[PDB]
């Protein structure tokens, strides 16, 4: 029963971090 | 050279001794849209159509 | 406290997401390569043979033979390797449309004391003061005394030189040899003479190479006391509804993003009804509601923007002898304002930290250990990546042809990395410690010495936790 | 005291590897890649003939290798890249003799001979085909400085039917035509030997060239090649003595550390092997010992060329030169990755660099504790792709290739188009439950350790300092 409880407890830091990731690539291509 | 494949290729595909049974004759429907066309300057395409 | 934390605060994330999405999709930018290019080519250009008459400095009053036979004439005959090529990167469109403001007889009352010496200069703008008789010499409507005001043109209220709904005004030819004779038919009589306030004009372009629309204004603001004004106002606008398979991407984000702002309109309601209301003392609330509200804006404005700007590009063949095709200034007054409303949120947007403190920027800043980390690990990466470096171009110097160099074996094995081997030759070249060399080096590489990175990570990560939970349960 | 003392030999440390890199790198020309690419280009690529396009690189019959050295051989050979030839070139045979099996009795009245793979109890000793001279008389390995070289199928001897060739192309082309036109290429045949050497009087450059073409018992061939450049004078300009006194410093270097070692044994009897940084230590001085023997070795008979210029009329054994300078540069490429490794020991002055240090030297154990446990799991996938791969797909041909193999799907270069087809059932399942047992589970471990032991020398390293 814990594997779903470690992955819907930890989707707001993973959404965080994809977020990170897109904001990184706009900038990426913002300089062009 | 679409007319030559098309009489090469195609046409002995169609029709034949046998030739893979085809169930229907084939079409050419064709648009032409009036606003006529300009050869783009040297180079095959620059960013799109 | 166990929902809502874990409720808007997802919603707002994937909000985020999306609205990056099409912000990078919106975020073309080709003016840079489209907009100050053609600036250039129609701002940075010499009206002499070498001087500094340029558009940047405008030449004189009397100078109109040196400015519209310039530049202005590189617009309506732009001759290259009548006609439109300057640059190989942009074409003519629609019709040549100037305005001359002439500010004849009325700019201020003539005594009989000293009326003889002069009354009539270019004052400031106005109705009764403006170009009533021929300003200068005219036989017919050269120097045409008449108020443009059913000319359908709104003034642009300019602060510099004043903007008025009349003004005389005047067309050109589908090319130059046409308006270059009837520059010089107004250049030998006068009907930009001294009397003339500011100059005006509006002109459109076609770019096949990438096919937009620019639209350019210029003004030149001369002084009755002296000296000129120049001010260029060009911008591009183009449609691209539907040919690739990227643009339907966008689409669907921006239907997901209609969908969000649905759901944020149908939630704040609630807020306000059932909840008591008038209690906006949060800055909390605020931003929700202006949020909202702009982006309820830029939805009714891009749909009827599109329309606008598709409509109006479906006319565009019947301007070739048509008098006048500069009717499109209506459309950059909401293009513009859409490009700027779309960045008069998207900060705000971004402008909101309710689920973290703003102030704790102290555990951003003194990250700098994971920086000081990432030094230390590439001082000792390096030696053993030098190592076999040296190792390889010393065995396989001479048989291999990629370990030939020393500066070629440092980017055979960074493809190497990248698992890009080839080891068709690497154990040709010497069958024994040949593949040694492969071998150790892959799990000295791969195995041993990538994990340290990735534990470093994982230490500051935690580390970073720790002190954010110290500090906040403090 | 520690700093004076660490400080002294850290400078020395310096100098040693500072002279070492200046004495390595001054050894590297860059003309030496292009003769050896150049020589390559010219032996191997040209077509065998005008209208043919089977290049030696691509010999496939034994009558193909008839025209090679009739066609590209001479040509290049006796050119119109720029080099001169000097000496004579040798072609040598090596065949096994007939009755060499115990052939089934049941068809035993069909097949009348064998002609079994090559090996020194099967070499053919009787003369053959016309006694005319050496080309048909079998001659001892002693009487012929030879040895062993290794092939790709077994490891020859040294012995064999030689042939001296003439200078010019005539003579040449003749007795190879009076070769061809006797059996000289028997089906017994089992190796062929090409040897010469060039000088290339445009940059001084010796170059000594061996071509190996080698028949199996089961038809077709296989060809070899090994092209070795060489310098031999070394007294030229004013770089060369640097390099001299480079050399001669660099033995007293080693002088000093071993005079060093050998006095610190002296002092502790044992124990002493344990520190793991004098257990290096050592080992550079074994290798640079056995390089500077080596050195000498090479560099005592380099004369013996020197009357070869002078246009003689004989075959220049130049094997010795060749083979002594490979192992000299295999000796001098891994002393000197040694001699960089060693440098781990002068870069704990830092604090993030300590903790690596004893990040590193706290979590040996559990890796190489583990590193067990993986390659028993390797070495069994190995075996397994060896016994069902190993005689179509020729990526698993030998054990090795299939270590090989394995290391290279590991970086993400699998093909998988043969191994579906090879076999179909147990060649997908292999390969499925290879990735499922390596990116999943046995690289997720390696990770672990390291991840493990950083946390926690980091948590006590802390707590020391704040103690
Ligand atoms: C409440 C708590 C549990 O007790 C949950 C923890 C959630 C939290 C770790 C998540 C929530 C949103 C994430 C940030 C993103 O919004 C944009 C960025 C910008 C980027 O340059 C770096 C990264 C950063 C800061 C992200 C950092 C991690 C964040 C702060
Ligand atoms: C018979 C033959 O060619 N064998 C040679 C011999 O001539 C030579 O004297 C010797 C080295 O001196 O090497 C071997
Ligand atoms: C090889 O030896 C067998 C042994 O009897 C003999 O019959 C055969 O003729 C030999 N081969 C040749 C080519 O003579
Ligand atoms: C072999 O015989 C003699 C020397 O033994 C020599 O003159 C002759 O040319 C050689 N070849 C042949 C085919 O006789």
């Amino acid at each position: 029963s814990v594997f779903g409880k470690t992955l819907c407890r930890a989707l707001p830091e993973l959404l965080g971090v994809t977020l990170g990731l897109v904001v990184l690539g706009v900038a990426y291509a913002q300089l062009a | 050279e679409l007319w030559p494949w098309m009489a090469h290729v195609l046409l002995p595909y169609v029709h034949g001794n046998q030739s893979s049974p085809e169930l229907g004759p084939p079409r050419l429907r064709q648009v032409r849209l009036q606003e006529a066309l300009y050869p783009d300057p040297p180079g095959p395409r620059v960013h799109t159509c | 406290y166990l929902k809502s934390v874990l409720r808007e605060l997802v919603t707002y994330l994937l909000f985020l997401i999306v609205l990056c999405i099409l912000t990078y999709g919106m975020m073309s930018s080709n003016v840079y390569y489209y907009t100050r290019m053609m600036s250039q080519l129609f701002l940075d250009t010499p009206v002499s043979k070498t001087e500094k008459t340029n558009f940047k400095t405008l030449s004189s009053m009397e100078d109109f033979w040196k400015f519209t036979e310039g530049s202005l004439l590189d617009g309506l005959y732009w001759k290259m390797q009548n006609r439109s090529f300057i640059f190989y990167e942009n074409l003519l469109l629609g019709v040549p449309r100037i305005r001359q403001l002439r500010v004849r007889n009325g700019s201020c009352s003539i005594p009989q004391d000293l009326r003889d010496e002069i009354k009539e200069c270019y004052d400031v703008y106005s109705v009764s003061s403006e170009d009533r008789a021929p300003f200068g010499p005219r036989n017919g409507t050269a120097w045409i005394y008449t108020s443009e005001k059913d000319l359908n043109g709104s003034s642009h209220w300019g602060i510099i030189a004043t903007y008025s709904g009349a003004g005389y005004y005047l067309d050109l030819s589908r090319t130059r040899e046409e308006t270059a004779a009837q520059v010089a038919s107004l250049k030998k009589n006068v009907w930009l003479d001294r009397g003339t306030r500011a100059t005006f004009i509006d002109f459109s372009v076609y770019n096949a190479n990438i096919n937009l629309f620019c639209v350019v204004r210029l003004l030149v603001e001369f002084p009755a006391t002296g000296g000129v004004i120049p001010s260029w106002q060009f911008q591009p606008l183009k449609l691209i509804r539907y040919v690739t398979t990227f643009d339907f991407f966008l689409a669907a984000c921006e239907i997901i993003f209609c969908f969000f702002i649905f759901y944020y309109v149908v939630e704040e309601i609630l807020e306000i009804r059932i909840h008591k209301l008038h209690y906006f003392r949060s800055f909390w609330n605020c931003l929700d509601v202006v949020i909202v509200v702009l982006s309820v804006v830029a939805i009714g404005i891009n749909i009827y923007r599109t329309s606008n700007v598709e409509v109006l590009l479906q006319f565009l063949e019947d301007q070739n002898t048509f008098p006048n095709f500069e009717h499109l200034a209506y459309w950059q007054i909401q293009f513009n304002n859409i490009a700027a409303v779309t960045v008069f949120f998207v900060w705000i947007k971004l402008f909101k930290f309710i689920n973290f403190n703003r102030t704790m920027s102290q555990l951003s800043t003194t990250m700098s250990r994971c920086a000081k980390d990432l030094f230390g690990f590439a001082i000792m990466f390096f030696i053993i990546f030098l190592a076999y470096a040296q190792l390889a171009y010393l065995v396989f110097g001479t048989q291999v042809d990629d370990f030939s160099t020393f500066q070629e074996c440092i980017f055979t094995q960074f493809r190497i990395i990248l698992g890009d081997i080839n080891f068709a030759e690497i154990e040709e070249a010497n069958r024994v410690l040949g593949p040694i060399y492969f071998t150790t080096f892959v799990f000295f590489m791969f195995f041993i010495l990538l994990n340290m990175f990735l534990a470093i990570i994982n230490d500051t990560y935690s580390e970073v936790k720790s002190d954010l939970a110290q500090q906040k349960a403090e």
